[PDB]
């Protein structure tokens, strides 16, 4: 079994928790409910453990959680496609990942969540342009319908494998 | 906004 330490980041309310809980517990939280989650899965023939750290902008101090962050192997950079501010804020998160990891080359996937919503304000081309500037994949997801959810996390696993031997 | 430190993703408001 190969373990992948994945960290989900992004601005308030973009669906970080909803994506993680959909992936791991197969449940969509329509409540706004402001942890760590694990699931064993087979990815490209490899028995894999997805070890997900679900972050937030308001959390109680925890030295161990800071240790979890620094050892994260790949990051999902989440914005919501109906939240232009969350898209604008991606650049802050990308820079902060590099600080937390003390590294210029960290596996990352850009995720545009809430793709089920018709009130879109971030065009796919905008998000593609941003991802291209960063040299990372862009994937649209809906934690609600599950569209793209496995693809986003499995793409991050594949980005980690491109970066380092697992 | 920004981040309060360089260890995690806790934010601060610039407003
Ligand atoms: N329609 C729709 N709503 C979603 C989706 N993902 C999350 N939501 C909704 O958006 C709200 C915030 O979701 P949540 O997972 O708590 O986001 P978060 O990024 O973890 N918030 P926080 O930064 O406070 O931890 C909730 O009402 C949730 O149901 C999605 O794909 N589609
Ligand atoms: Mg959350």
């Amino acid at each position: 079994m190969t373990e992948y330490k994945l960290v989900v980041v992004g601005a308030d309310g973009v669906g970080k928790s909803a994506l993680t809980i959909q992936l791991i517990q197969n449940h969509f939280v329509d409540e706004y409910d402001p942890d760590s989650y694990r699931k064993q899965v087979v990815i490209d023939g490899e028995t894999s453990l997805l070890d997900i750290l679900d972050t937030a902008g308001q959390e109680e101090y925890s030295a161990m959680r800071d240790q979890y962050m620094r050892t994260g192997e790949g990051f999902l950079l989440v914005f919501a496609i109906n939240n232009t501010k969350s898209f604008e804020d991606i650049h802050h998160y990308r820079e902060q990942i590099k600080r937390v990891k003390d590294s210029e080359d960290v596996p990352m996937v850009l995720v545009g969540n809430k793709s089920d919503l018709p009130s879109r304000t971030v065009d796919t081309k905008q998000a593609q342009d941003l991802a291209r500037s960063y040299g990372i994949p862009f994937i649209e997801t809906s934690a609600k319908t599950r569209q793209g959810v496995d693809d986003a996390f499995y793409t991050l696993v594949r980005e980690i494998r491109k970066h380092k031997e697992k | 906004g920004x981040f309060v430190n360089f260890r995690n993703f806790r934010t601060f408001r610039c407003g």
